[PDB]
């Protein structure tokens, strides 16, 4: 399962 | 044994011909289970193995909106990229990542990865302490301090720990008949003459799963690393794994030679010979 | 900075001539991803072949798979075309059964 959490660059 | 699960995205501008594509395939070891294509005809997670067709449509739903976010959230982090590195909006670039975790034999997490490239080259990584960050140059840097102003190590911990090391726990159980069953290579020695001078030996490993392994000449019971031709270890399409090592010798001097094959699903090393 | 493609042909199982097997390009070490593979019979390009999904190494290269149902034969030649950003023309890789 992958993680839901995405902060960008 | 011991296991991994790992996520790999694959984020690739191309100026010209429409937005960026972004893929992503999951891993347990060496078995693709999941995959996701913005290029595909209609994106989203799809199954690559039997074994994760068993979870539920609410499993497929988030899954697919995970990498459906992600493809607007990479094509974000592109554009940022240029900026960070002064570049023009004429090239094309890539954003890599690969994370997940690893796990001993009684399924403890033995640690995770948070991994970061652009254009091939290191960009940020989440350190082995789940924490800090080591950022590869001034630019990665400017995401470093962004990504410690929201905490994003904690985070990533948090996943790391929990649903990294569960889900992988139970993908082990539901695939058990395969994950968990190591195929051993089938090993035999080939023999070409290069001229009435030399000959080849061609040590094989055949089969094997998963695919890692070693094969190694020795020559009177030395090392030839520096003499010995090795390929990269390439996939069959069947699951499994192929390898070999060559090493040139003398005529007639075939004896002093011994192949010694390292893999998980043999209980001990093998040494192989040229067997006329 | 660019890394140009590792090339092996190779069959799925070992060769026997009559015997119904696939045909494999395996394409690695390479960046950027863009790569064009195509498996040749007697020189002419084989349709409909199939290639694994793009993944990559822990040294961030990239890797794939290309395939093929063939049956070998003793003179049928088959092969293996490569381009890559890297190359200054496309490269091609015979079968050898004994590699």
């Amino acid at each position: 399962e992958e993680y839901l959490k995405a902060w960008t660059f | 044994g011991s296991h991994s699960m790992r996520y790999f995205y694959t984020a690739m501008s191309r100026p010209g011909r429409g937005e960026p594509r972004f893929i992503t395939v999951g891993y347990v070891d060496d078995t693709l289970f999941v995959r996701f294509d913005s290029d595909a005809t209609s994106p989203r997670k799809e199954p690559r193995a039997p074994w994760i067709e068993q979870e539920g449509p609410e499993y497929w739903d988030r899954e697919t909106q995970i990498s459906k976010t992600n493809t607007q959230t990479y094509r974000e982090n592109l554009r940022t990229a240029l900026r960070y590195y002064n570049q023009s909006e004429a090239g094309s670039h890539i954003i890599q990542r690969m994370y997940g975790c690893d796990v001993g034999p009684d399924g403890r997490l033995l640690r995770g990865y948070d991994q970061y490239a652009y254009d091939g080259k290191d960009y940020i990584a989440l350190n082995e302490d789940l924490s800090s960050w080591t950022a590869a140059d001034t630019a990665a840097q400017i995401t470093q301090r962004k990504w410690e102003a929201a905490r994003v190590a904690e985070q990533d911990r948090a996943y790391l720990e929990g649903l990294c090391v569960e889900s992988l726990r139970r993908y082990l159980e539901n695939g058990k008949e395969t994950l968990q069953r190591a195929d051993p290579p089938k090993t035999h020695v080939t023999h070409h003459p290069i001229s009435d001078h030399e000959v080849t030996l061609r040590c094989w490993a055949l089969g094997f799963y998963p695919a890692e392994i070693t094969l190694t000449w020795q020559r009177d019971g030395e090392d030839q690393t520096q003499d010995t031709e090795l390929v990269e270890t390439r996939p069959a399409g069947d699951r499994t794994f192929q390898k070999w090592a060559a090493v040139v010798v003398p005529s007639g001097e075939e004896q002093r030679y011994t192949c010694h094959v390292q893999h998980e699903g043999l209980p001990k090393p093998l040494t192989l010979r040229w067997e006329p | 900075i660019q890394r140009t493609p590792k090339i092996q042909v190779y069959s799925r199982h070992p060769a026997e001539n009559g015997k119904s097997n696939f045909l494999n390009c395996y394409v690695s070490g390479f960046h950027p991803s863009d790569i064009e593979v195509d498996l040749l019979k007697n020189g002419e390009r084989i349709e409909k072949v199939e290639h694994s999904d793009l993944s990559f190494s822990k040294d961030w290269s990239f890797y794939l798979l290309y395939y093929t149902e063939f049956t070998p034969t003793e003179k049928d030649e088959y092969a293996c075309r490569v381009n890559h950003v890297t190359l200054s023309q496309p490269k091609i890789v015979k079968w050898d059964r004994d590699m």
